[PDB]
């Protein structure tokens, strides 16, 4: 709209790098088939839920087409902004890329097999016998993603990420990048089940509505709004369950100096990292790790009392560990 | 309903106290004590009676001790009724309350469980922290917007508020919760903290308490350390200071959650031991 | 077949099977041990059961590994621990009525039927622990070792609610069913043709029992960096006092999680959940 909440315009478009992400999967040969097939397939056979793409192939992918063949713009500093739009777009190109009845539909190797197929079939039961929403994208995934930075010899060549920056050195205007640190894992808390989307029940007409969730805050719904039961004056009151929605693991730390890189001067600090996904209980306090990830702001919190500096506790999501002393 | 055998308890309990339940004759407890134990009371003016519980029992055979021990809650209003139709056939500023005692079991701490809540029953204990003699509202005067200040009826009830129909102004129901001291009648009550005795309970684990109510005129006869038999009345209690250990506590769909504990009534507080 | 809907278990007229379990099984959970009795268990503590009316079935219940057409029920055991067992106590009611019609009239015609009863079975591997936990193994009967921590009073709950009119017209009740309970707008003997407050009387109602442990397990083969956890449980009517402090003890239950509230007087709710084992069957010291 005008005169409030304009329009700048930027030199980065992201129009054009949804098709350079699709010909990055499966259709791919420097690496019989390739790395991306049967990493898929062996995923999609319910034998892996953890898709570690890497980054330095899209730097070598980036040089077969370079200045041979046609020209591109680049990737690899374009995830070096952003860093996080390019993670639920990274997993849309991946599911039309995808078969799924490769496996057996068997007994239960993980829960939730059985009723997904029932919570599918069920909706599209739904659209028989009418003469048009469906589940959401972001509850059916069944893996994760993650990325791991490059550092040997990769940058030597033609001339970022990797590099070992202690806890001080991290700016204001990281927020949003992909960095590295190193310190000592101390204060680590337990997994504890959170909940990335949820699924309630109406009872009377059955629809099962839904919404997304996001960190620390969420609203309950108010009663049913499908319309079946409304238009009238008898709605439905509808029900939370847990058999039938997405959880996930979830883990917290603080990584403190590693008392090499502190001054003579000041008294050493820490930031708090939320450990998201697969990779939970991984970590054990009192050592020397090398954590990448992006680092991003905590959102508003209520109250609006120390507010407005956002209390933006700058917390730190994973991606890749590598650990000493193995 | 309840109405009806409300009436037939009330009838009969008025039926019991005329007639009389003593057989020794000769030797004291000759013709209908309990109107003995009333002229008694009208020279003096303590406005109770302490009657026996097996006596009850002996004449009917318990046909109507066991409807006492098990909804002894819902009585107390055809109780009161059917003694105030009694006195007024004998008697000429007054509230009443009826005590119990000479029970066969006594009950302890650890057999506290909530399939007798209404009923009634004994307990025994050591007091401990006594606290201090206040007055309780029971029974309000809650004016309006207009002159007309009729408020002798509802809302006498543990929420300390006031009534919704019979306006007294051409409104609806106003605010409420307002007592006017001209006219409401307050009774004295305090609270003790019962423990369980030393010589019963298993090696040393920090045995369970309750808190319990003293209403009417059995207060300061609780001494700081010392055993009693008590009443059987089981209440539970509205709170709000119950947070940390969640359960699934049912909301109201204002919005309130409820949370509900035990606490213990008492009419008539006994000394042994 | 009309299976149940998002539960996938068989509807009664199939589950009777658990009759014939009860009635023949003598030498086969024997048949891993190769017989180093010759009846069946669950014959002879069916007899002295009725006498005193008290279920409280320990059932052992490593026997639907070795049984003609009983896996599907075990593993269906397991999936959904909540509703075979409430399907199972509707059986081991019926299952009484079985003697009484074969065998000659036992306690004065009737009232042990009348009883509920409960099944407390157990043993259904070895769990590992909280530490071992996944998130995604919501229901499931898990095995749990550790002491006893700080115990804590009875809490009453509402079973069956109860409501009134400021009219004094019939006070008719209404049973909660769910996590929330309901009030209508209007009654019979209506109240001023619909138009009242629905006043709620607390003391006349039913109610039912709840005591919170805090238990404390035992996380051993230490990766050395050890927390004394702790874990809630959830113990109901029958087990309550049963648990003192200071006890090893194995337990056995279903695992939950309940959403939880942020400033406790909003209608908004915090993200991350909390989690208790809602037990069945507490065995040993």
């Amino acid at each position: 709209m005008s005169a409030a909440l304009p329009s700048i315009q930027l030199p980065v478009d992201y129009n054009n790098l949804f098709n350079e992400i699709t010909d990055f999967l499966v259709t791919f040969k420097q690496d019989k088939g390739p790395k991306y097939m049967a990493m898929l397939q062996k995923v999609a056979n319910r034998e892996l839920n953890s898709v570690i793409i890497d980054l330095d192939d899209i730097l070598q992918y980036q040089n077969e087409k370079f200045l041979q063949g046609t020209q591109a713009d680049d990737l690899v500093s374009a995830i070096q902004q952003n860093a996080n739009h390019f993670t639920e777009l990274f997993c849309r190109a991946i599911d039309n890329n995808m078969p799924l009845p490769t496996k057996e539909i068997d007994y239960k190797d993980d829960v939730l097999d059985v009723i997904l197929n029932q919570r599918r079939l069920r909706n599209e039961r739904m659209l028989s016998d009418r003469t048009t929403e469906l589940f959401p994208p972001n509850l059916t995934r069944r893996y994760f993603l993650y990325f791991k930075p490059l550092s040997q010899n990769c940058a030597r060549r033609y001339r970022i990420s990797s590099k070992p920056l202690s806890v001080r050195q991290i700016k204001g205007d990281f927020l949003g990048q992909l960095i590295t640190v190193r310190g000592i894992i101390t204060r680590v808390s337990d997994v504890k089940p959170a909940v990335e989307v949820i699924a309630y029940t109406c009872d009377q007409c059955g629809y099962e509505v839904f919404q997304e969730v996001n960190s620390r805050t969420f609203t309950p719904l108010s009663e049913c709004t499908s319309e079946e039961c409304s238009q009238n004056q008898t709605k439905g009151q509808l029900f939370m369950s847990t058999r039938a929605s997405k959880f996930s693991a979830f883990q917290e730390c603080k990584i403190q100096e590693l008392s090499q890189q502190v001054p003579v001067g000041h008294i050493p600090r820490s930031l708090n990292i939320h450990v998201n996904g697969t990779l939970v209980r991984s970590l054990s306090p009192g050592d020397i790790v090398d954590v990448t990830g992006i680092f991003l702001p905590a959102p508003y919190t209520g109250f609006k009392a120390l507010k407005a500096g956002l209390l933006t506790e700058t917390y730190l999501e994973a991606q890749f560990v590598r650990q000493h002393k193995k | 309903v309840d109405d009806v055998t409300g009436e037939k308890v009330r009838e009969a309990f008025e039926q019991f106290l005329e007639d009389f339940s003593v057989q020794s004759t000769d030797t004291g407890e000759v013709e209908k004590v309990y109107r003995a134990q009333i002229e008694f009371m009208k020279i003096y003016d303590l406005n109770t009676i302490y009657i026996d519980y097996q006596h009850l029992s002996m004449r009917e055979n318990g046909a109507l001790a066991m409807a006492i021990s098990e909804q002894y809650y819902r009585f107390l209003p055809f109780l009161q009724k059917g003694l105030r139709r009694v006195v007024r056939k004998y008697a000429p500023e007054r509230v009443f309350q009826i005590s119990f005692f000479n029970l066969p079991t006594v009950h302890r701490i650890r057999d506290i469980r909530s399939e007798k809540i209404g009923s009634l029953l004994s307990i025994s204990g050591t007091v401990t922290r006594t606290s201090e003699v206040r007055p309780e509202l029971y029974k309000a005067s809650f004016t309006c917007d207009m002159c007309r200040a009729i408020v002798d009826n509802v809302e006498q009830s543990f929420k300390y508020t006031e009534p919704t129909f019979c306006p007294n102004p051409s409104c609806e129901n106003r605010a409420f919760w307002t007592l006017n001291v001209t006219r409401s009648r307050f009774l004295d009550w305090q609270k003790v903290r019962i423990q369980e005795n030393a010589n019963e309970i298993p090696t040393g684990s920090m045995p369970r308490t309750l808190d319990v109510i003293l209403r009417g005129d059995s207060v300061e006869r609780a001494k700081p350390g010392d055993r009693c038999k008590f009443t059987g009345v089981e209440i539970v209690v509205p709170d709000v200071t119950q947070l940390g250990l969640p359960g699934v506590k049912p909301s109201s769909t204002g919005v309130r959650d409820l949370t509900y504990k035990i606490s213990f009534l008492a009419c008539h507080v006994i000394s042994i031991g | 077949l009309r299976i149940i809907w998002g539960t996938n278990v068989s509807i009664q007229e199939c589950t009777t099977n658990f009759r014939n379990f009860l009635m023949s099984f003598k030498y086969k959970f024997r048949k891993i041990l190769d017989e180093r009795d010759e009846e069946l268990y669950y014959i002879k503590q069916l007899n002295e059961m009725r006498e005193l009316g008290t279920s409280n079935l320990n059932l052992d219940a490593r026997n639907l590994l070795a049984y003609k057409q009983t896996e599907d029920l075990y593993h269906q055991l397991l999936n959904y621990p909540q509703e075979v067992i409430s399907i199972m106590d509707q059986t081991i009611k019926d299952c009484m009525v079985s003697l009484i019609v074969d065998n000659n009239l036992d306690y004065d015609l009737d009232e042990i039927e009348t009883k509920f009863y409960k099944v407390r079975p157990y043993n259904v591997g070895s769990c590992k622990g909280m530490r071992e936990l996944n998130p995604n193994d919501i229901d499931k009967l898990i095995n749990l070792k550790g002491l006893v921590l700080r115990s804590t009073p009875v809490i009453p709950d509402m079973k069956v609610a109860f409501f009134k009119c400021n009219v004094c017209d019939h006070t008719m009740a209404v049973e909660i069913d769910r996590g929330v309970i309901q009030e209508p707008a209007r009654c019979e003997r209506i109240d001023c043709n619909e138009p009242n407050s629905m006043s709620l009387i607390h003391n006349r109602c039913s109610f039912a029992d709840k005591q919170v442990i805090k238990l404390q397990e035992t996380p051993d083969f230490v990766p050395d960096g050890q927390t004394p956890h702790s874990i809630s449980l959830c113990v109901y009517d029958e087990l309550v006092d049963s648990c003192r402090a200071g006890d090893r003890i194995e337990v056995t239950g279903t695992f939950r999680s309940i959403p939880i509230r942020a400033n406790s007087r909003q209608r908004v709710l915090k993200s991350l959940y909390k989690t208790y084992v809602d037990v069945v069957h507490v065995k040993k010291v």
